[PDB]
Order: C-alpha cells, then sequence, then structure tokens
C-alpha cells in the first residue's frame, strides 16, 4: 500500500520474538565469535611488535596512555 | 494611488509597497493580450521586464531617465531566471543553446 | 571567426535529463549538515543548507569571518573560512548538491500518468514500486537459465533459483535494481525486434501500444538521454536565497517549506551512510532506504504519495513541483500576472471639454509618476543643482516644478486601462492634461469602448517610458488611431446618450414655431436668429446652403441651392465638413443615423477629418442638450385610458376558460396554455396602446384646427433618439409589466397587472424578485463563462499572425446573402465588405470585368456591385490561404481601426479571439453555450447520418440492433455497408439514389462528417453561418473574418492515409505535411507525396498541441508537459508569442516582427 | 500635438515600420548627434520625428543612406590614425 510505515511493521513482524533461553544462546555465540577474532589478533607477530613500538612512544611523550589501551583485565 | 519607484519583494523582485507608498498596478494576462492585439512590442517588453521583474534593467533604466537617454537594456526577467533554478533544482537540465 | 564562449544573446532553449556529473557541475559544494544558522550569531553554519562557503556571502562584498571587508578585495577566497567576497546576489544563483548513499527514483518519471520508467522498460507500474519498496526481487539480464529478463520473483523462488543457478543469473531489488535495468537496456536492439513484430500481427490492441512505444524509444535514443539518469545519484539543492530564512519584527523568523524538506533528505541520507559503516541488519537499512525514497519524493513533488505536513502546521508543505505548478500552471505569466512600476489608479470622472485624444490627469499622480523625468529635466535646464536638490525640490513642491511638469507631460502619452479588459480598446493612449483634484477625467466618446460607467469604476494609468513605447502608444495605442471596432468596421466612438439626445432635439420639427416659413442666407444668420431668441430650434424653413460633392476626380465640386429643412439642421450644418451632402443632416438624426454619419465621414474624407468631426458632435451635443432643458417628470409617462378595461376583458377570458375546465370541456394542461395565452395577448394590447398614445398624441394647431405629429414628450424623445430606454423598458413603466416566472421555469398565469408608474403590491414585487435574482445571477455567471471562452479562443489562436504578402491562391469561399426563409436576414454587401475577390466577376454579359480579379472591395466597389444585380461573389478567406505558419495579408481583409488593408505583421489571432469574446456577455439550443459547443466540434446527442458515398442504396440483413444499409455505386465498387440502428426513424428512401452527404435521417449532424463528406469549405461555411446566427439573433455585429481564423486553427491538423515518407495514421500539421509533399512533388522521390485527410479538432483539443513546450507548460498540466518534453530532449526555438512573453523579449509580431525576421534569417545561415 | 499619425502611415504603408523608423530618428535627435529637419514647436523628439516623416525628408532608406555616408566621412578622418596601426606587422 506504499506508506513505508506499513512496509516496515509487516516486514519486521516475520522475525519471531526471542525466548528467554534463545537470548543466552545468541549471546553465547557472540562471546565465541569475538574471542575468535581476539585470539586471531593474538597470533599476529606484527600486531605485538606494533603494540611494543607504540608503548615506547607513550613513555617517550610522543602519545598518551588514553589513545592506546583502555585498561587490562582489572 | 501612484508609484514611481518603491520597495520590492524579496522572494521575487517585484514592485511592493512597504512604506504605505503603494506598489504599482498589477498588469495581468488580459492586459498582455491587449498589448498583443496592438503592434506594440516595446511597450510589452518594458512592461514585464524593466518596469517590474528585472533587478538590473530597472536601475539601468532609471539612470538613463535622468540622463536624458530614453532606452532600455532589458536583460532577462528575474521570474524566469528563478524558474530556471526551480526546474534545474529537479533532475532536469535546462540550457540556453547556440548564440 | 570563433562562435563564442561567453555571454552573447541566446536563441532557443534545450531540455533533457541531468547526469549525476552534470548535477555536480552546478554544485559549488556538498551540503553535509541539516544546520541552518548558528542560533545565536545568525551567521550560516558551514556545510549546511545555508552556507557562505558553498553558496555565498551574507552581506555585499564582505567575507563571513570578516578578514577581507574591503570592496577592492573580490576574487579572494578567505584563508580562514573560504568565502569568495562578491555581491550577495550570487547567493541567489549558486546551486549545490547532495550525494545519496543508495540510488533513488525520480518521482516525476515514476508517477507521471504514462509512467516513464514503466513503459520504457515495458514493465508495469505496481511491479516497479514493489521492487522499489524491497517487497520482491526482479530479474536483470537473465542469461540462459530459467528466467525472463523482466520477471519478478519472491523470497523462496529467488532462493531456489540461486541454488539451482549460482552464477550466470542475477537479481536485485530496490532502486539499484531499476538503475541496473535501465543501464543494461540497449535501446537500439530493442527497436529492431519491435519493428518486426509490428508488421507481423494485425490487432488494434497490439499496434496502438506498439506504435506509441516505438516512437518513445527511437525518440529517446536520438535525444541523448541515457536511461540511468532517471535514477538519481546526486540531488541538486536550490540556492539559499530562493528559499530564505529572513527575519521579521519581534525577532521571529520565517522560511520557505523547502528547507524542512531539504533538511529531511540530508538527515535520512546521512543516517543511511552511518548505517552502512555500522553493518546494520537488512531489515533496517531497507527501511532507511524506503524512508529516504519517501523523503526525496516529498521534496520533488509532494502529494503523489502521502502529502507530508510541515512542522507544527497541518497544511502540507509546498514542494518544488507545487512551486512551478498552480493556477494555472506557471504564475510567472498566469493570472495574475506580476506587479509593475510607474503606474497608479483612481476613480474616474467625465471632463466633457476634453478633445478625444487627451485625458484629465490628477496633479499628484503625475508628480509621483514622472518623478525620474522631473529629476532629469530639472538639472538639464539648471533649476536644480544636482539630482538630490531636485528630489528636495519636488518633495518640497516648490512652485517652479509645476511648469517643468507641463513640459514633460505635453508630448508624452499615457496608457489608460479599466478592470475587465476584453478587446484591445480596453487600453488606449491619451495625452495628459494637468488637472487639479484626485479624479481621472475620461473623454465621453471613449466611455463606450471601455464599457466604463461613472458609478465608481476605477481606471489604471501606465507611463510609456522608452521612446519606442511613446511612438508605439502614439502611432498604435493612441485614442484617435482606433476610432473603429476591430470586430467590425463600424465606429465604436459613436456618441452615447446625452449627445445623441441633443442632436435629436436639434434636428426635429414641430408643426408651428417661431420663425416658421422665413428664409435665411446661410447657417451663420440661422444661428444668429436662434441664439437671439427670434426663431425656434425646430421650425420648417428654407435656407440657402452650399453643399459639396467630391464626385469629380479627387476634386471637390460645389453646389448651392435652397434646401427645405429646419433651424436646427441649418445650425448643425456648420459642423459637417466639405464634401458631405446636406442630405445626411436633413433627417431627424437618431442614434442610428448619427453613427452612419461619422462612418460615412470616415470612409469618405479619411481619418483626420473624422476625429475633429467627432469632437465637434460631442461638444455641440452637450451644449444644445443643456439648452433643451430635457427632464423626466411623473406625468411624462402616460398610461392608456383603456388599460383597466383591457385587464377586465382579458379577465373575462380566464373566467370563461375556467368555466370550461370545471365542466371538463378542456383539459388541465390546455387550460394553462390558454390562460397564459390570453394574458400574453393582453400585454401586447396594452403595449401597443400606450405606444400609439405616447408616440403621436401631441396634437397641435397650425393656422387651422388640429394636426398630430410625433410627441415632444421627454421620455419618448429619449427612447426614439436611441439615447436610452426601449419599448420593453418603456412598456414596464406605463403598461403592465410581463408575466413573471416561478423558480422552476414555469410562468405564472396571473401576470403583473400593474406597473412602475402605479404601485406594485406585496405579491407582484415578491414574484418580480425571481426575475431580478436570476438576472443578476445569470449575468454574473455568464460574465465568468464569457471570459473562459475567450481564454480557450486566445489559446487556440494566439501565434497566428499575418506573415507573407500574397500566398497567391485562387481559392476562397462563396459569399452569398444569408437569405433565411424570408427576405435577407443580412445582406451581401455586409458579408463581402472589406474582403478581397477570389476571381474577376461578370456583369450579366461578359468580357466586361467590373471588379478585376483580386481587389479590396471598398464602399465604391460595393455600391457598383449593388447598381448591377450581381447576387454572388467568391471571396478569399483565411481558411483557404496557402501560406504555411500564418496568413497572407492578401487573403485576410482590410478590417482594422483603419480602413486600409491589413498591415504586414499585425497579429490577427488575438484580435479575432477578442472580437468574438467581448460580446459574449450579451448572449443567453440557444445562447453562449451553443457557441461553445460549435467551437468544440462536439457531436450532438441524437445526430443524423449522411450518405457515405453516392449511388443507389438499399436495406440489408435484419434486426440485430442495426439494420444494415447497402450502397451500390454505379461505376465504383459496392462494398460500403453501414450499421444503422433501425429503431431510429429514417428519412432516406429505400429505393432512391443518395449523393454522398445527403440526408439519411433527420436531426443535427456532426461537423466531422461535413468536413469529411462535404469538404472544408462546406464545414467552415456551416460553422460561420451557425455561430453568426446566434450572435446576430442577439444583435451582435461580428465580421465573419474572426470566426474564419478560429476555424482555420481548428483544422490545423490532419491524419495521413498513404505513405512513402512518414507513418500511416499519424495526426500531423497540414502546414508541415503540405509543405512536405510540395517539397516532395519534385526532387527527392519523383513524387512519393503522401495523401492526408483534413481533420476537425475542437478548440480546446487543437490548442493542446503546440510545438513550443514553454507555451504548453503554461496553461496545461505542468508536470506532464515538462516530463513528456524532458525525455525527448525537445528544443524550444521560441518563435511564438506566449513563450517570448515568459522569457521577456520582443513579441515576434507588430513592432517586434522586424526583429525576429532579422534574427530568424541570421539563424540556420553563415 | 500630433492628433493622428495617418499622414505618416500613408508615407510608409506598414504603420509598424513607421514606429521603428520614427524611433530610430527620435534617438538621433534625443541623443544629441543631430538636429531637427523641420521647425520644432517645442514638440518633443517623438513628434518631431513624425513631422519629419510627414514631410517625407526622413525614412528608413534616407537614414540608412545617411548613416552609410557618415561611415566614410569618419573613415576619411581616421585614415591616417588607423593606417598608422601598421604596427600590427
Ligand atoms: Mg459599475
Ligand atoms: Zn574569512
Ligand atoms: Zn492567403
Amino acid at each position: 500500500t506504499t506508506d513505508p510505515v506499513r512496509m516496515y511493521m509487516r516486514e519486521m513482524g516475520t522475525v519471531e520474538l526471542l525466548t528467554r533461553e534463545g537470548e543466552i544462546d545468541i549471546a553465547k555465540r557472540i562471546e565465541d565469535g569475538i574471542n575468535q577474532v581476539q585470539c586471531s589478533v593474538a597470533e599476529y607477530p606484527e600486531a605485538i611488535t606494533y603494540l611494543l613500538e607504540q608503548y615506547d612512544r607513550v613513555e617517550a611523550e610522543e602519545a598518551r596512555l588514553s589513545d592506546l589501551i583502555t585498561g587490562f583485565v582489572d | 494611488h501612484a508609484r514611481s519607484t518603491g520597495s520590492y519583494s524579496l522572494v521575487t523582485q517585484q514592485p511592493l509597497g512597504g512604506k504605505a507608498q503603494f506598489g504599482g498596478q498589477r498588469f495581468g494576462e488580459m492586459e498582455v493580450w491587449a498589448l498583443e492585439a496592438y503592434g506594440a512590442a516595446y511597450t510589452l517588453q518594458e512592461m514585464l521586464t524593466v518596469k517590474s521583474d528585472d533587478v538590473n534593467g530597472r536601475t539601468k533604466m532609471y539612470k538613463n531617465i535622468v540622463d536624458g537617454n530614453h532606452q532600455m537594456e532589458p536583460g532577462m526577467p528575474e521570474s524566469f531566471n528563478v524558474l530556471l533554478k526551480e526546474i534545474r533544482s529537479l533532475g532536469i537540465n535546462i540550457e540556453l543553446e547556440d548564440e | 571567426l570563433k562562435a563564442q564562449t561567453k555571454t552573447e544573446e541566446f536563441d532557443a532553449i534545450k531540455i533533457a535529463l541531468a547526469s549525476p556529473d552534470m548535477i555536480r557541475s552546478w554544485s559549488f559544494g556538498e551540503v553535509k549538515k541539516p544546520e541552518t544558522i548558528n542560533y545565536r550569531t545568525f551567521k550560516p553554519e558551514r556545510d549546511g543548507l545555508f552556507c557562505a562557503r558553498i553558496f555565498g556571502p551574507v552581506k555585499d562584498y564582505e567575507c563571513l569571518c570578516g578578514k577581507y571587508k574591503r570592496l577592492k578585495h573580490r576574487g579572494v577566497i578567505c584563508e580562514k573560512c573560504g568565502v569568495e567576497v562578491t555581491q550577495t546576489k550570487v547567493r541567489r544563483e549558486r546551486m549545490g548538491h547532495i550525494e545519496l548513499a543508495s540510488p533513488t527514483a525520480h518521482i516525476w518519471f515514476l508517477k507521471s500518468l504514462p509512467s516513464r520508467i514503466g513503459l520504457l522498460l515495458d514493465m508495469p507500474l505496481r511491479d516497479i514500486e514493489r521492487v522499489l519498496y524491497f517487497e520482491s526481487y526482479v530479474v536483470i539480464e537473465g542469461g540462459m537459465t530459467n528466467l525472463e529478463r523482466q520477471q519478478i520473483l519472491t523470497e523462496e523462488q529467488y532462493l531456489d533459483a540461486l541454488e539451482e543457478f549460482g552464477d550466470e543469473f542475477d537479481a536485485k531489488m530496490g532502486a539499484e535494481a531499476i538503475q541496473a535495468l535501465l543501464k543494461s537496456m540497449d535501446l537500439e536492439q530493442e527497436c529492431e525486434q519491435l519493428r518486426e513484430e509490428l508488421n507481423e500481427t494485425n490487432s488494434e490492441t497490439k499496434r496502438k501500444k506498439l506504435t506509441k512505444r516505438i516512437k518513445l524509444l527511437e525518440a529517446f535514443v536520438q535525444s541523448g538521454n541515457k536511461p540511468e539518469w532517471m535514477i538519481l545519484t546526486v540531488l541538486p539543492v536550490l540556492p539559499p536565497d530562493l528559499r530564505p530564512l529572513v527575519p521579521l519584527d519581534g525577532g521571529r523568523f520565517a522560511t520557505s517549506d523547502l528547507n524542512d524538506l531539504y533538511r529531511r533528505v540530508i538527515n535520512r541520507n546521512n543516517r543511511l551512510k552511518r548505517l552502512l559503516d555500522l553493518a546494520a541488519p537488512d531489515i533496517i537499512v531497507r527501511n532507511e532506504k524506503r524512508m529516504l525514497q519517501e523523503a526525496v519524493d516529498a521534496l520533488l513533488d509532494n502529494g503523489r504519495r502521502g502529502r507530508a505536513i510541515t512542522g507544527s502546521n497541518k497544511r502540507p508543505l509546498k514542494s518544488l513541483a507545487d512551486m512551478i505548478k498552480g493556477k494555472q500552471g506557471r504564475f510567472r505569466q498566469n493570472l495574475l500576472g506580476k506587479r509593475v512600476d510607474y503606474s497608479g489608479r483612481s476613480v474616474i470622472t467625465v471632463g466633457p471639454y476634453l478633445r478625444l485624444h487627451q485625458c484629465g490627469l490628477p496633479k499628484k499622480m503625475a508628480l509621483e509618476l514622472f518623478k525620474p523625468f522631473i529629476y532629469g529635466k530639472l538639472e538639464l535646464r539648471g533649476l536644480a543643482t544636482t539630482i538630490k536638490a531636485a528630489k528636495k525640490m519636488v518633495e518640497r513642491e516648490e512652485a517652479v516644478v509645476w511648469d517643468i511638469l507641463d513640459e514633460v507631460i505635453r508630448e508624452h502619452p499615457v496608457l489608460l486601462n479599466r478592470a475587465p479588459t476584453l478587446h484591445r480598446l480596453g487600453i488606449q493612449a491619451f495625452e495628459p492634461v494637468l488637472i487639479e483634484g484626485k479624479a481621472i477625467q475620461l473623454h465621453p466618446l471613449v466611455c463606450a469602448a471601455y464599457n466604463a460607467d461613472f458609478d465608481g469604476d476605477q481606471m489604471a494609468v501606465h507611463v510609456p517610458l522608452t521612446l519606442e513605447a511613446q511612438l508605439e502608444a502614439r502611432a498604435l495605442m493612441m485614442s484617435t488611431n482606433n476610432i473603429l471596432s476591430p470586430a467590425n468596421g463600424e465606429p465604436i466612438i459613436v456618441p452615447s446618450q446625452d449627445v445623441v439626445l441633443g442632436l435629436y432635439y436639434m434636428t426635429r420639427d414641430c408643426v408651428n414655431a417661431k420663425g416658421e416659413g422665413m428664409v435665411l442666407t446661410g447657417p451663420k444668420e440661422a444661428e444668429r436668429l436662434y441664439r437671439s431668441g427670434l426663431a425656434s430650434l425646430h421650425a420648417r424653413v428654407k435656407v440657402r446652403i452650399t453643399e459639396y460633392e467630391k464626385d469629380a476626380n479627387g476634386e471637390l465640386v460645389a453646389k448651392t441651392s435652397l434646401k427645405d429643412t429646419t433651424v436646427g439642421r441649418a445650425i448643425l450644418w456648420m459642423i459637417v465638413p466639405k464634401g458631405l451632402p446636406y442630405s445626411i443632416v436633413n433627417q431627424a438624426l437618431g442614434k442610428k443615423a448619427i453613427s452612419k454619419m461619422l462612418n460615412t465621414c470616415y470612409r469618405i474624407l479619411g481619418l483626420k477629418p473624422t476625429v475633429i468631426f467627432a469632437d465637434q458632435i460631442m461638444y455641440t451635443g452637450f451644449a444644445y442638450a443643456a439648452r433643451s432643458g430635457a427632464s423626466v417628470g411623473i406625468d411624462d409617462m402616460v398610461i392608456p385610458e383603456k388599460k383597466h378595461e383591457i385587464i377586465s376583458e382579458a379577465e373575462a377570458e380566464v373566467a370563461e376558460i375556467q368555466e370550461q375546465f370545471q365542466s371538463g370541456l378542456v383539459t388541465a394542461g390546455e387550460r394553462y396554455n390558454k390562460v397564459i395565452d390570453i394574458w400574453a395577448a393582453a400585454n401586447d394590447r396594452v403595449s401597443k396602446a400606450m405606444m400609439d398614445n405616447l408616440q403621436t398624441e401631441t396634437v397641435i394647431n397650425r393656422d387651422g384646427q388640429e394636426e398630430k405629429q410625433v410627441s415632444f414628450n421627454s421620455i419618448y424623445m429619449m427612447a426614439d433618439s436611441g439615447a436610452r430606454g426601449s419599448a420593453a423598458q418603456i412598456r414596464q413603466l406605463a403598461g403592465m409589466r410581463g408575466l413573471m416566472a416561478k423558480p422552476d421555469g414555469s410562468i405564472i398565469e396571473t401576470p403583473i397587472t400593474a406597473n412602475f408608474r402605479e404601485g406594485l403590491n406585496v405579491l407582484q414585487y415578491f414574484i418580480s424578485t425571481h426575475g431580478a435574482r436570476k438576472g443578476l445571477a445569470d449575468t454574473a455567471l455568464k460574465t465568468a463563462n464569457s471570459g473562459y471562452l475567450t481564454r480557450r479562443l486566445v489559446d487556440v489562436a494566439q501565434d497566428l499572425v499575418v506573415t507573407e504578402d500574397d500566398c497567391g491562391t485562387h481559392e476562397g469561399i462563396m459569399m452569398t446573402p444569408v437569405i433565411e426563409g424570408g427576405d435577407v436576414k443580412e445582406p451581401l454587401r455586409d458579408r463581402v465588405l472589406g474582403r478581397v475577390t477570389a476571381e474577376d466577376v461578370l456583369k450579366p454579359g461578359t468580357a466586361d470585368i467590373l471588379v478585376p480579379r483580386n481587389t479590396l472591395l471598398h464602399e465604391q466597389w460595393c455600391d457598383l456591385l449593388e447598381e448591377n444585380s450581381v447576387d454572388a461573389v467568391k471571396v478569399r478567406s483565411v481558411v483557404s490561404c496557402d501560406t504555411d505558419f500564418g496568413v497572407c495579408a492578401h487573403c485576410y481583409g482590410r478590417d482594422l481601426a483603419r480602413g486600409h488593408i491589413i498591415n504586414k505583421g499585425e497579429a490577427i489571432g488575438v484580435i479575432a479571439a477578442q472580437s468574438i469574446g467581448e460580446p459574449g456577455t450579451q448572449l443567453t439550443t440557444g445562447g453562449l453555450p451553443r457557441v461553445a459547443d460549435l467551437f468544440e466540434a462536439r457531436r450532438p446527442k441524437e445526430p443524423a447520418i449522411l450518405a457515405e458515398i453516392s449511388g443507389i442504396v438499399s436495406f440489408g440483413k435484419e434486426t440485430k440492433g442495426k439494420r444494415r444499409l447497402v450502397i451500390t455505386p454505379v461505376d465504383g465498387s459496392d462494398p460500403y455497408e453501414e450499421m444503422i440502428p433501425k429503431w431510429r426513424q429514417l428519412n432516406v428512401f429505400e429505393g432512391e439514389r443518395v449523393e454522398r452527404g445527403d440526408v439519411i435521417s433527420d436531426g443535427p449532424e456532426a461537423p466531422h462528417d461535413i468536413l469529411r463528406l462535404r469538404g472544408v469549405h462546406a464545414v467552415t461555411r456551416y460553422i460561420v453561418n451557425e455561430v453568426q446566427d446566434v450572435y446576430r439573433l442577439q444583435g451582435v455585429k461580428i465580421n465573419d473574418k474572426h470566426i474564419e481564423v478560429i476555424v482555420r486553427q481548428m483544422l490545423r491538423k490532419a491524419t495521413i492515409v498513404n505513405a512513402g515518407s512518414s507513418d500511416f495514421l499519424e495526426g500531423e500539421q497540414v502546414e508541415y505535411s503540405r509543405v512536405k509533399i510540395a517539397n516532395r512533388e519534385l526532387e527527392a522521390n519523383g513524387k512519393v507525396g503522401a495523401t492526408y485527410s483534413r481533420d476537425l479538432l475542437g478548440i480546446t483539443k487543437a490548442s493542446l498541441a503546440t510545438e513550443s513546450f514553454i507555451s504548453a507548460a503554461s496553461f496545461q498540466e505542468t508536470t506532464r508537459v515538462l516530463t513528456e518534453a524532458a525525455v525527448a530532449g525537445k528544443r524550444d526555438e521560441l518563435r511564438g508569442l506566449k513563450e517570448n512573453v515568459i522569457v521577456g523579449r520582443l513579441i515576434p509580431a507588430g513592432t517586434g516582427y522586424a526583429y525576429h525576421q532579422d534574427r530568424m534569417r541570421r539563424r540556420a545561415a553563415g | 500635438a500630433r492628433v493622428t499619425v495617418q499622414d505618416a502611415v500613408e508615407k510608409i504603408g506598414n504603420r509598424f515600420d513607421l514606429v521603428l523608423v520614427a524611433a530610430r530618428r527620435a534617438r538621433q535627435m534625443q541623443v544629441g548627434g543631430k538636429d531637427p529637419l523641420v521647425p520644432e514647436e517645442n514638440d518633443k523628439t517623438t513628434v518631431i520625428a513624425l513631422r519629419e516623416i510627414e514631410e517625407g525628408l526622413i525614412n528608413n532608406q534616407i537614414l540608412d543612406v545617411r548613416e552609410r555616408q557618415e561611415q566614410q566621412e569618419q573613415e576619411a578622418a581616421e585614415l591616417q590614425a588607423v593606417t598608422a596601426i601598421a604596427e600590427g606587422r
């Protein structure tokens, strides 16, 4: 009927509401996915040496601690 | 009411009274035909170009009226010049060809 | 020589689709932000709808940041925030753009009634929208797999087809899909395929759409437009000052609605860009794409989907399509119609002292109007040191400035105009006469042409500034140069009322009066007798007069005699110049004769003598009318003595017929007609009683007992002279007035037995009310109806102008007297006057040429034709003129405000439309709607049918709903059989031969037939004679010429039959076509020339087709015209009137016709 | 004043070309290049040109002729000035 209000309400109504268990399933999946990319990042030598070369600039007053790490675990 | 040169409308440059010095008389379609039945081209051109709608021609005329030279260097009426931008504001390319 | 690369003077114009890169050419920056102004400092926020960097400086020659404030610095782009310092005018010029994330459809090419994207792709509209809303997938460039190129798929089906065919198959959805379709489309290849299929299958359903589409495709290819451009990549933004935010009093702001729209398009667009880098789910970015699509649509043309509403205000915000659009179409020269400087207006008054060529002008009006001239003149002679001091002088109104104004006014015409301008006489030029007071004085003789009463009507004044306007006004628009109606050669300057009552009372005679019988040497001592009080104005007297006849060769003869006349006629003779005979003033001089006096004076002595003559008639009329002491008393209206008795006798008839209805001798309906009939007869009786009594009852004595002459009673003189009043209105004053009518249209059987001289009771007035209210309503409505008709008329003609000198065709129409049923409802002399003979006409014997081939027939020639008995003259008409794209002056006629043959370059179409339209107020099948039906060609409700072909006819087959008529030509082939419903009573004899165009039944006939079967001259004669019947029945004089030009414009188009150059059935210009087969008749193909058939298009339909699109964009639907033109890349060359007015240059007619000619030949040359 | 232009319309038939010719002449007088060819009554240039038309001493042919002559009258003066521009070589 055009009137994009209609073509949204009817387009979204197909997606079924999540069960309380289904949310944790997807969220668990999220954890897996990111950690995969985190581990994949951990496996790159240049990714390490780069971080090293960057912190050496931080102690040399060529950058600031806020522009590199947001903090570790803790 | 009588008006020589008064204020002008901003949106389209046209005679408009702002001082309560009234804007000039409105020249309509029927009056244009009346000029068309007569052979008067210059009266009609000056009517819808220099006397009203041309932001340039009006001043170039006034200076000539005091200088003693009766002429008109008409140019293009600002209404049509605005209409070009409205058409051109759409996906329509409108050009003035040749020479 | 090099053509040019800078500003010369353009000819034509071109229109086409805009490329994304082409749109980027205009854009001086991308508007990246919804911000308008900073909100505290009101300066434009950079990269926003209002931006100094992209568009222009806020104030003249000054940078925004303020670093470069000097007028010397100009091409400098400021280093802080780049703004090239230049006049603020450029903020009204420079455009912008916006780069859209996803493609977007242009609503004009999607939703136009013949959806352009739809029929370009040969795809339905609902499908395209279903694809645009992401509601389904469509195939593109299907390759060889399973699928059609344009086929539409659903979710599962697209998925299934992809699992089956991974590659070598492609499908998209949304705007990107449609753009992919259009880009992949190869128009040339599609053209070839479509040409073959056209030839193979014969069906109307198939080839109608087929031929329509093929035209579009080949047009679009040659256009230069590439289909992709219907999908917008880049969106232009309108210059800021054309949609301003400008402040008001009290610190409030006001702005155009476009901003609210433009702002939206940016935001959603920007949001979409954000939504791309965030990797949003499909369901969102799709919704965002739809929202962007909806927003752009609302910006371009609002109202074709949802009609979005502006902020805080219910009223839907006006979009760019609505800015161009309107009532009607383009306000840029629609009604109404742009404000104009150097003008004014006020209530108008008489000023009888004026010469016909001048007018009284209020002092203050002339001061404020000529202000620049006064300034310029004051320092030319040195009365003011400088322009400022001159201003201070006229602002101080120093006594010395008044004399300078008398100089600048003297030779400098002014234009005068009234409110309902109809024909060209609605504006006339006058010489200003400085007059104390705030009222405009207008020459009485002109009051007829303006239809201007003095009851408070206002008139407008315009100053003709340029020299050409002064000479145009003086030599064209001047009052004295139009003394004759352009509709008919009769003078429109005819004295009106007071003046004609003066001359009527002047030349009249009573039976016995002072000075009766004496004799005087000449008019001089005749006036001396009258003014001294010795002799009465009207007395029978012999006086020696010297009249003149120019009947020699260009030479005035003189002859003197003793004429039997009155004193008034003797005195009046002093005015009549030279060669007019005394016979013209020797009569009673009514309003009708007093007009033909001026007319003959014009057709004999020329222009100049008639002007001064006309003035004198007015002056002497007013003077002598004042002497006459005419008045109106209550005893001036004489009621018949027998009135009450007539009412009583008429009252017996109704009671007689009533007794017959009580006894059933007569039916109810028959009674009503009967009673109504006796009352009507009674009204006639009372009317023809008071008319005899009132007219002749002056009964007076000369030397004997009695005698009776025409009454000298005041009110009779008014009605007799032609000044004012008529037998109908007089009848309402004295005799009973009418039988009124109840609202449903019936007429009440108890008339108004009283009149205005007596009292009307409660009932009679209440019954009279309906006639009044319907009168006012009818006139006020018929006024509006008349105007609309003139519109259609000027739209269908307009550009028709006299172009060539002589087209040189013997062709023309046969002019005969109208000869209706009696003797001569209109003569031959009036029908042929001022026209040109088609071929030499014979005496009853021959080898004697009276009028030699083509000659303008003037008064002498028409009287020479009347001397002889000649009953028939063939006359050249504008409908048969061989000249293409105009009319040759030789075929038109002489008619103008001047008696000479029509000039080269005068625009006849406008004056034709105006001449027909102005009287339309006086009209009332029957009436003005009958006229409208004629010019619209409409086929009647219960038409007749004309024999398709000559030869013996008979009836065939049987009753299916049509009983077929079978025609059998003698020599030719039989096969014509027409299906005629047999339940319509026939006329045509089953056993007789009928010529093509005979009467096969009764009832009106469609003029399409008459054109087709009888021919062009037949149908044009039918229209002119029928339309002229309507007007002449109302007493309107309109020469047949104008009607003939309207007819020519109706038949402008024709439909080809044969072939060998162009397409078979195309409707096309007979100017173009005839010029094409005349060009084809030699060279080219030896003769391949194609046969056409003249067509009859109604005025409103024929006006639809106009080569210039700017003209069509005016009065038609703008959107459709612009689109339909924009696709084909149509190039408007101007060449017409309407278009040149819009663009504001010289009209290619009249004074301008010299220019355009000089320019037209320069074009397509070296 | 000039009440009717009829006499001028006789001299040049069209009556539109009359306005043009009278215009061209009226500027020759208004812009001071020339002087009237017939007694000026205080009549403005508009009417002076029309009087010049009525008396038949001014029309389009004459004006073009007069103008075409003045071209050579000026081309005679500058003859040395413009031939001195041989510096083009
Ligand atoms: Mg009124
Ligand atoms: Zn700056
Ligand atoms: Zn012709």
